RNA sequence: UCGA
DNA sequence: GCATCCGTGAGTCGAGGGTAATAAGCACAATTTAACACTTTTGTCAAG
DNA sequence: CTTGACAAAAGTGTTAAATTGTGCTATACTGGGAGCTGTCACGGATGC
């Protein structure tokens, strides 16, 4: 199975809540080209490659470990969507 | 309620009632067209009769034909034998004909439909494969993920841009390592889905990590095969893909095969050991 | 062969009936989805584990 | 060598298997049959029925056309010629008639030309539209009278009557419970004493025969009517049954007349008249109900059906309820019956084309020359051979395919039953079925029992009564009488079995197998009456090709048979080394092979043509068609098996067939087979194979496909097939010979053009970016655009057939507005791939899973590895032991090589094959003994472990123990990976398999973004249509069950037909971004506007009750 | 591996004066074993001529340097009256088993 | 052809919002940029 | 050829009832995703390939080839734009299209779209 | 621009239906057997429903997007995409008023 | 019509 | 209320398959379309 | 980049040839026409 699942499900009450979380965060990772994330070089989800070993481009896996640490924060009505989305596309290109 | 007697009859847009030719050169069209046509014939002929002060009999009869024709262009068959293309027993399909029924625009196009980015093939056993693993045909996957491989070719050198990739693929089967290993770089992470008809239990549709293997066949984990209501007698399974990263999340989280391992019906295990395994283990 | 062939035809037509059933079922309770974590109903129904043996 | 087996010996061979199509059609041919002396039935009935044509009596305009003969002959083109031309194989038919004036009495005789009616080919398959097709036999309850218990009344009995389909109304004698009786026909209820009006009866004759039975008098008596007379009360039910037209008197003598008395509107099969006649215990000639005699109508039919009904209801013996689905009561529509019937009604349409045309005009210039038409008739019969349900694509998948297919019968179609109406008794197998129709073989789908196949010895006469061959006996005497006893007649006598205690041509044991009506009963040497020729007749063709079939359950047997239909050709094909011995006439009567017509001698082999100068002194040759495409793409080939020259007898095979091995059907091969769970790769009816065979090319075949293109002339002007394309590089122009078509023997990848075509696209100003793009390179805008015809993905290989016929060429016609057409064959050698369907005669399926290298493989002490290693799971669940016994006989038989004929139910048994095992082993242990070997330590180990469960009798030396083990069907195998043996013995041997039609190289398909449907933007479907899969309602439901909301949404929108959704998607992934959220599915919008056409106001609101615009700026007017 | 004949379209079309068709003559190809008298010869070529009503066999070929046939008795085609055929084959050496479809 | 009221797109859980630590404290400050006004 | 009328879309084909005609027709009257991105591509790739031309001759080139408003402007009109004779605009087009030709024959980026 | 959370349904009135329509369809004929151009009033008419070609008029005096929505004076076709051909309806004015068999022959039979 |  | 009728349904995906054939006529007015003549525009060329 | 010259592309004006739309024919023609079957279950209106 996908590594670190049981704990993931163990976090959110709704089995589906996790999905919303993963989706939004991962998409945000694709937005900024991975400079947002709380993962350091050792935690970077490197994918095995014959050519050369690089970071896995897939946003989903990234989101997985991202929440796996717990450095993130998830909640409904967290902050107004305005300042929430305006300062996200600012900090990073 | 007076509107039920409605005077002006709404006409469906032409492109919704298509007429176009083919390689053979002949033209085709829907039935609703002819229906509408004959209707207008009756209405107009009536109009030419009314003002000229035609006898009341012919007039009344023509009004009869007006009602029957309209109502025919709606429910055709609700009264008497439906009007058909002359000489052919094939009934002219009206509005209500398409709106309802099996292959009607409801069940056929809104509760299910043909979709892009898909395809299917035969099935082969997976004894090496894990719960999240599926043998994916080479060629299939190539013409499956073509947009993804397009962008991957955009990033990884080899051709300057997007269109160059397309034309560097579709022409000349030259599958040389430039592609075979780039599609790889897009493959990891996101996973796809497999379904075996009939779709009974939700487990009839599961999700697996794509692994490209040489062949035109499809490999799948032997244990969940039972859940798909499928034996190896020559079956055919269909494959698709969850484009949106949101939908992709969904695909790997609750839609993944490795995740729901128990019966949503009985609460008992799903993929539990089957046939051969049990044989050896027991023996 | 009499018996068997009969059996086969049976199972087929019954598959068709199965399709019938299932579709109809998906058209009734479909609008039902777990929403309120606890609705707050005080109601309930008991289900005894004790079943009477007939004629015994 | 060939050794063979069995106890019961066939006293007579199988009559030709091609006649049920050919002969029963030939009866309605009367080809060679003289113009004067003919059969009056079949096609001749189609004439004598629609003739003589007349309008008048002696009066102002009279006319009478009378019938004379319809010249048979002059086939325009031979079979092969028609097939390449797309023209129907047919022939002019020439009717000679006389036009006699009623007044002048001047006979003016003229012969006319009816049209072109398709004629039957050799094997019994017609050629329509250049394609080989076939007419499958039809089946329906034979015309006549019948009696069943009253479906309504508890103890009463009801009767029924009916002629040929649509050619007469139904009749029912039902007693509704008033105590009185009400007959009901075509939805109405009228007293039984009503119809007796014009029947020539009154108060008297009625009570003459009424009370001759029993309590039945009263219900058949009336007062308020009976006082009337035949022409008075004649108008009663005429007023009733048809309120449509005014109830006159003179029209009550007409509308009613055509119902029965008219021979043409009531036409009742010669069999119906027959069976009903000998049924009711009466006699009759006319095929009508009552004759028209001089005013009122006499009586023939009604009186007997009343006598028999009222008898049965009374309970007098001998009058019983005629069985419903009984074979004696059901007939078969064959080719001749069908074609002739359609000729009857179609020629009636032509009769309209006669009687109507001859009075608009002047009798002065008159003759059937101007009075006779074509299209009604010619197009009626043209309609029967194509659009009808009983006519479809020939089964060319193999010779046995067309054979069996032609021998299959369907109750479906025009005037049988339909899918919507079927019960248990409809598709079931009646008690007396027996040696007539195959109790097993039938489609495993929803068609089980719906389409049955004909048995072996069973025949069909012109009466449609099926008659199975039996054997008469008088007190233990085996008579040479071959009794064709009718089904109805079969129910009579006592019939024994072919398996009876046969010895010294007399009855051996007292108690003997036998039956009546299908009821098993033990009998004695006296009451013995009839017997069976051979158990073969109790099944169909393919079902009879299965050895030890008595050990296989009916299900998998059925599967085995229809799978024998699914079989494909094989280059190296090898007939089963164990068969039922039936394959001889299988290749003969299939007409797929070439034999010696008479005694003669070979001159030249020449795989093109084998010339054999016959003993009769004349020089004759029989050329060959090598590697020709069939309907299913299955290759047709004939291999000469005779040397440069030798003398042969009559019937000796000089050439093979698509699958024919030395006069034997060769489906698959007999290759070495092992049985064991090998690395779980054979899991659940899965297969596994060895590369070894791929070297020897055991199962490898050839497949051809049909390619074509039209040159059709555009409204902007004509196109043509040429070698020029404006932007095409020299690279793709390679394989084109000189004229723009692919040459012979050129490989084509599935990107590669076969036939080039050139058109001119409609003139539209290039988009600005395109304008500039055209400007930089200054590329000429060549008004001619590429129309060229490419090849589909997955289909590739060399080229054989190349045929192109333009408009006006000799012996060709084109479509109205087309210029040229090109047709190229593509031939490809297909080696068996991984995942392909394969199966045996014993009904075990599977697909190829991961062929194993020649290196690793469970070999034997001789070092010969196996070729399959099939898992032993599907055997006990699906219950087929025939493959087991077959594999054992193949075990002992591989060493010997001699063949095995095990006819169905009669053949090899445990003791026989046991001796075969002991034999082969003696010589095997001999093989290693003199070659300097002995018992292997690993074999000692396996024998020791087997000795624990008593698998080999203990106390005996390992030599004898291996004798026993090997005898059991299993030997010692060594894993080709480890080299170590296996814990226990593994049954192995020679067994027959097959390479099934379904091939992964074809079925496999995928699409990224293709075209869409015109009506709704939903993607296409199909394979060659280049389209995606559809997501079913239940698929949607399951997807929701997982709770994937987006996956579903994207599925129904972005991923399928969404307006900008799919486009913006392609945009997104192409750019690497994430796909935005869709708006309108666009099938939905179509739905909306449809509802608008229904004046359904479609209002889409929002968060609070407000109009939302679903169509952006679209209809605002 | 390699085979050519001045008379043929493809692997099929039947050569006059020859019993078996082309692909059957190919059934007789892979069953033909030939060793080279040199370790260092990668590829090679062979020439064959059979006219008249004489049969064809591996021994009927044109012998040369560094070539020996291990089965001259191998049947190729039964040539009927006056069958004329020219033939040539490249017999190369390599490892394992590679089908014709995977090598050009 | 819209978002199904249940599942992941449920009207319960689709409201759930996520933030990484850096950007979390990045906006957690700028909310206080309004305390001067 | 004119005789035969339009064939009904509701014509059932095959041996079944469910196999239809009307949904078997491809829709080419509308753009395709591959075509949408192709057109967008030519547009963008040519859009950036625009800046490597003289500031005057690029703008002019947008007229003669019918880019700006979609309607092609004749030599006389573009000449009436920059205050130069139409002949000037003509040779402007020559040198512009050829300068672009250098950049094309070199870069090989837009070498595609050759139909 | 706005979420659609609700789908209503109702009875369309004659005047409403008139407003839906872009014109009356007069001549009950497909197109010309020669030009294949929508007939003057023909059911496939591009003059009211929508242009046969994207962002163009009929006669061709307006070939381009430089004219947007402006009705052609030589033809009378709004210059716009052919897309509107699917979304723009017509109507037929029936001489004598006529009911609809739906609420007539249905089980409840509204009008009855 | 045939696979599953 | 009791028997007896119109009315509505009835399993999944697929593979292919497919192609076709009735009807009066004649003069004449009204336009439509094809033809032709010729003015103007525009793109090219010789050469400032 | 500019002026005059000039070929062809293109614009426009006027007609000939085609295509298409209309009206009428006078011995007397005066109430169609074609058939089809071998369910089954339930719900509703309707005739008992
Ligand atoms: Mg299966
Ligand atoms: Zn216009």
């Amino acid at each position: 199975a996908e590594p670190g699942i049981d704990k993931l499900f163990g976090m959110v009450d709704s089995k589906y809540r996790l999905t919303v979380v993963v989706a939004k965060r991962a998409q945000q990772l694709l937005r900024h080209r991975f400079k947002n994330t709380v993962l350091e070089p050792e935690e970077r989800p490197k994918m095995r490659t014959l050519e050369g070993l690089y970071d896995d481009p897939n946003a989903v896996t990234w989101a997985m470990k991202e929440l796996l640490t717990g450095r993130l924060f998830f909640g409904e009505n967290l902050v107004p969507e305005d300042r929430l989305q305006k300062e996200m596309e600012r900090l990073y290109p | 309620p007076e509107w039920m007697i409605l005077e002006a009859v709404p006409v469906l847009p032409p492109d919704l009632r298509p007429m176009v030719q083919v390689d053979g050169g002949r033209f085709a069209t829907s039935d609703l067209n002819d229906l509408y046509r004959r209707l207008i014939n009756r209405n107009n002929r009536l109009k030419k009769l009314l003002a000229q002060g035609a006898p009341e009999i012919i007039i009344r009869n023509e009004k009869r034909m007006l009602q029957e024709a309209v109502d025919a262009v709606i429910d055709n068959g609700r009264r008497g034998s439906p009007v058909t293309n002359p000489g052919s027993e094939r009934p002219l399909r009206s509005l209500t004909d398409i709106l309802s029924g099996k292959q009607g625009r409801f069940r056929q196009n809104l509760l299910g439909k043909r979709v892009d980015y898909s395809g299917r093939s035969v099935i082969v056993v997976g004894p090496q494969l894990k719960l999240h693993q599926c043998g994916l045909p080479k060629r299939m996957a190539l013409e499956l993920f073509k947009p993804f491989l397009l962008k991957k070719m955009e990033e990884k050198a080899f051709a300057p841009n997007v269109k160059a990739a397309r034309r560097m693929l579709e022409r000349q089967r030259d599958i040389k390592d430039e592609v075979w290993d780039a599609l790889e770089e897009v493959i990891h992470g996101k996973v796809v889905l497999l379904n075996r008809a009939p779709t009974l239990h939700r487990l009839g549709i599961q999700a697996f990590q794509p692994v490209l293997v040489e062949g035109q066949s499809i490999q799948l984990h032997p244990l969940v095969c039972e859940a798909f209501n499928a034996d190896f007698d020559g079956d055919q399974m269909a494959v698709h893909v969850p484009l949106s990263s949101f939908a992709q999340a969904e695909a790997r989280i609750q839609m993944l095969s490795a995740h729901n391992l128990l019966s949503p019906a009985s609460g008992e295990p799903l993929a539990k050991p089957s046939r051969d395994i049990i044989l050896g283990l027991y023996y | 062969s009499h018996g068997a062939r009969k059996g086969g035809a049976d199972t087929a037509l019954r598959t068709a009936d199965s399709g019938y059933l299932t579709r109809k079922l998906v058209d009734v309770a479909h609008e039902i989805v777990v929403r309120e974590a606890d609705c707050g109903t005080t109601n309930y129904i008991s289900v005894p584990l004790f079943q009477m043996d007939e004629v015994t | 060598e060939i050794k063979r087996f069995g106890r019961i010996r066939e006293v007579i061979p199988l009559p030709p298997l091609t006649e049920i199509q050919v002969e029963s059609y030939k009866k309605a041919l009367q080809a060679d049959v003289p113009p004067e002396k003919r059969e009056n039935v079949g096609i001749q009935a189609a004439f004598k029925e629609t003739f003589p044509i007349e309008e008048g009596d002696k009066g102002k305009g009279g006319l009478v056309l009378d019938f004379l003969e319809y010249r048979i002959g002059d086939p325009p083109f031979s079979q092969d010629e028609c097939r390449e031309k797309d023209l129907t194989y047919q022939a002019p038919l020439y009717a000679r008639l006389q036009l006699i004036h009623k007044d002048t009495g001047l006979i003016k005789e003229d012969e006319v030309f009816l049209g072109h009616l398709p004629l039957m080919t050799e094997d019994g398959s017609f050629i329509i539209n250049g394609a080989d097709r076939v007419i499958v036999s039809q089946i329906h309850r034979s015309p006549g009278v019948y009696f069943t218990p009253d479906p309504a009344r508890p103890g009463r009995y009801i009767a029924s009557i009916i002629p040929l389909p649509k050619r007469g109304p139904w009749i029912d004698l039902e007693v509704e419970a008033s105590g009185v009786v009400t007959m009901k026909v075509n939805k109405r209820k009228f007293p039984l004493v009503l119809l007796l009006r014009v029947l020539g009866y009154d108060q008297e004759t009625l009570v003459r025969e009424l009370s001759a039975y029993g309590d039945l008098v009263q219900g058949l008596l009336d007062e308020a009517v009976l006082a009337m007379r035949p022409e008075e009360a004649m108008v009663r039910l005429f007023t009733l049954l048809r309120p449509g037209d005014p109830p006159k008197k003179d029209k009550a003598l007409a509308y009613l007349f055509g119902l029965l008395a008219d021979p043409k509107r009531y036409d009742l099969g010669e069999a119906g008249r027959y069976k009903a006649e000998e049924k009711l215990g009466v006699g009759l000639s006319g095929r009508t109900l009552v004759r028209f005699e001089d005013g009122e109508f006499k009586d023939e039919v009604f009186l007997p059906t009343l006598r028999y009904l009222f008898a049965l209801t009374a309970g007098v013996p001998g009058h019983e309820v005629d069985d419903i689905d009984h074979l004696g009561n059901r007939r078969i529509r064959t080719v001749g019956e069908l074609m002739a019937d359609q000729f009857r009604v179609g020629l009636a349409r032509l009769a309209r084309g006669v009687r109507e045309r001859m009075v608009m005009g002047s009798p002065d210039t008159l003759t059937p020359a101007k009075l006779v038409n074509s299209r009604p008739l010619e197009a009626a019969l043209r309609e029967f051979f194509s659009r009808s349900q009983l006519s479809q694509f020939k089964d060319e998948t193999n010779p046995l395919s067309s054979l069996r297919h032609k021998r299959r019968i369907s109750a479906l179609g025009p005037g049988g039953l339909t899918r919507e109406r079927a019960g248990f008794d409809v598709r079931d197998v009646h008690r007396t079925h027996y040696g007539r129709i195959c109790p097993v073989e039938t489609p495993e789908g929803a068609n089980i029992g719906l389409i049955t196949s004909l048995a072996a010895y069973a025949r069909v006469d012109a009466l449609g009564f099926i008659r199975t061959p039996y054997r008469r006996v008088k007190n233990g005497v085996v008579t040479e009488e071959v009794v064709y006893m009718t089904a109805s007649e079969e129910d009579r006598y006592t019939i024994a079995q072919a398996n009876t205690p046969l010895e010294g041509d007399r009855i051996a044991t007292d108690r003997v197998v036998a039956r009546r009506r299908g009821e098993p009963v033990i009998v004695a040497p006296e009451e013995v009456e009839f017997m069976d020729v051979s158990p073969k007749q109790v099944f169909s063709l393919n079902t009879n090709l299965i050895p030890f079939l008595e050990h296989d359950d009916a299900n998998r047997a059925l599967m085995g048979s229809n799978m024998q239909t699914q079989a494909v050709p094989l280059i190296r094909a090898q007939a089963p080394v164990v068969m039922t011995g039936l394959e001889e006439r299988v290749v003969r009567d299939s007409l797929a092979a070439l034999y010696a017509e008479e005694d003669g001698e070979v001159v030249k082999v020449d795989g093109t043509r084998i010339a054999v100068r016959y003993e009769d002194g004349r020089l004759v040759e029989h050329p060959l068609r090598r590697y020709a495409r069939s309907n299913q793409g299955t290759a047709f080939d004939q291999r000469p098996r005779v040397r440069v020259g030798q003398r042969v007898k009559k019937g000796d095979l000089l050439a093979d067939g698509p699958a024919s091995e030395e006069g034997f059907l060769a489906l698959g091969q007999n290759v070495l087979v092992a049985i064991m769970p090998f690395d779980g790769y054979n899991f659940e009816d899965a297969i596994v194979i060895s590369e070894e065979l791929l070297k020897r090319d055991f199962y490898t075949s050839i497949h051809i496909e049909r390619y074509e293109i039209e040159a059709r002339d555009t409204k902007l002007g004509p196109e043509r097939i040429t070698r020029d394309i404006p932007h095409l590089s020299e690279a793709a122009l390679r394989d084109l010979d000189e004229e723009g078509i692919v040459r012979i023997g050129a490989e084509v990848k599935p990107g590669d053009i076969l036939v080039g075509r050139t058109s001119f696209k409609g003139e539209q100003e290039p988009s600005p970016e395109e304008r500039l793009l055209r400007s930089i390179f200054g590329e000429k805008a060549r008004d001619v655009k590429d129309t060229s015809l490419r090849v589909p993905p997955g289909e590739g290989g060399i080229v054989v057939g190349r045929l192109r016929l333009r408009r006006g060429d000799p012996g060709v016609e084109l479509k109205p507005g087309v210029r040229e057409v090109v047709r190229v064959f593509v031939a490809q050698k297909r080696k068996l791939q991984v995942g392909d369907k394969l199966a045996n005669r014993h009904g075990n399926k599977g697909v190829v899973a991961k062929i194993l290298p020649v290196e690793d493989m469970p070999h034997l002490p001789d070092g010969t590895p196996v070729d399959v290693i099939l898992n032993p799971l599907g055997v006990p669940s699906r219950m087929n032991l025939g493959q087991i016994l077959e594999t054992h006989l193949g075990l002992a038989g591989y060493f010997l090589g001699q063949r095995y004929i095990s006819p169905v139910f009669d053949g090899a048994t445990e003791p026989e094959i046991k001796e075969l095992l002991a034999e082969a082993f003696n010589l095997y242990f001999g093989k290693r003994q003199g070659e300097g070997f002995g018992v292997d330590k690993r074999e000692k180990e396996v024998l020791a472990r087997a000795e624990k469960l008593g698998l080999v009798s203990p106390g005996k030396s390992p030599e004898e123990q291996l004798k026993e083990l090997f005898d059991l069907g299993k030997v010692v195998l060594y894993d080709g990976r480890t080299g170590e043996p296996f814990e226990g013995p593994i049954v192995v041997g020679q067994m027959f398999i097959m390479k099934l039609y379904h091939m992964v190289e074809d079925k496999m398909h995928a699409r990224s973004t293709g075209p869409y449907s015109l009506i709704t933007q939903q993607p296409l479907g199909g394979k060659a249509q280049f389209g995606g899969q559809r997501f079913g309602e239940m698929e949607v439901w399951a997807l929701e069950a997982y709770g994937a909301a987006h996956t579903l949404q994207e599925m129904l929108t972005i991923k399928s037909d969404d307006i900008e959704g799919r486009n913006a998607a392609y945009q997104a992934i192409i750019k690497g971004e994430d796909v935005p959220e869709p708006s309108v599915p666009e099938s939905f919008r179509v739905l909306v506007k449809e509802l608008q056409a229904l004046a359904l106001d479609v209002q889409t609101l929002d968060e609070k009750d407000n109009p939302v615009d679903i169509f952006e700026g679209l209809a605002s007017k | 591996t390699s085979v050519y004949i001045e008379d043929v379209l493809h692997e099929f079309s039947t050569i006059p004066g020859v019993k078996e068709d082309v692909v059957e003559i190919i059934l007789n190809l892979k069953e033909l074993v030939v060793r080279f008298l040199d370790p260092k010869m990668a590829s090679t070529t062979l020439i064959l001529r059979a006219e008249g009503p004489k049969e064809v066999r591996a021994g009927d070929f044109t012998p040369s340097a560094d070539v020996e046939i291990m089965n001259p008795d191998l049947h190729i085609a039964t040539l009927e009256e006056g069958g004329k055929l020219y033939m040539e084959v490249r017999v190369d050496r390599g490892v394992g088993y590679v089908p014709a479809e995977r090598h050009g | 052809g819209r978002l199904i009221p249940a599942g992941t797109g449920s009207d319960f859980v689709r409201f759930t919002q996520v933030v990484d630590q850096r950007t979390l404290k990045a906006i957690e400050e700028a909310r206080k940029e309004a305390v001067e006004a | 050829k004119i005789a035969q009328e339009p064939v009904s879309l509701e014509t059932p084909i095959g041996d079944e009832k469910d196999s239809f005609y009307g949904d078997f027709i491809p829709d080419e009257n509308l753009p395709s995703p591959v075509e949408a991105a192709a057109q967008s591509l030519l547009s963008e790739e040519l859009e950036k390939a625009l800046s490597k031309l003289s500031e005057r001759e690029a703008m002019v080139l947008k007229l003669r080839k019918g880019l700006i408003d979609g309607r092609e402007h004749t030599l006389e009109e573009v000449g009436a734009y920059f205050g130069v004779t139409r002949e000037r605009i003509r040779q402007i087009e020559n040198k512009a299209l050829r300068k672009l030709k250098y950049h094309e024959s070199r870069t090989r980026k837009l070498r595609d779209f050759l139909e | 621009k706005k979420e659609v959370r609700k789908v209503r349904i109702a009875l369309a009135s004659p005047e409403k239906i008139r407003s839906w329509s872009y014109g009356e369809v007069e001549k009950p004929e497909t197109i010309n057997y020669r030009t294949l151009k929508p007939e003057r009033d023909g059911l496939f008419d591009e003059r009211i429903f929508g242009p046969i070609k994207d962002y163009e008029c009929a006669c061709g005096k307006y070939k381009r997007q430089r004219f947007e929505g402006k009705v052609c004076e030589r033809c009378g076709v709004e210059v716009t995409r052919s897309i509107v051909r699917r979304y723009r309806m017509g109507h037929i004015e029936l001489a004598t008023p006529a009911a609809h068999i739906w609420f007539v022959k249905d089980v409840p039979s509204k009008i009855g």
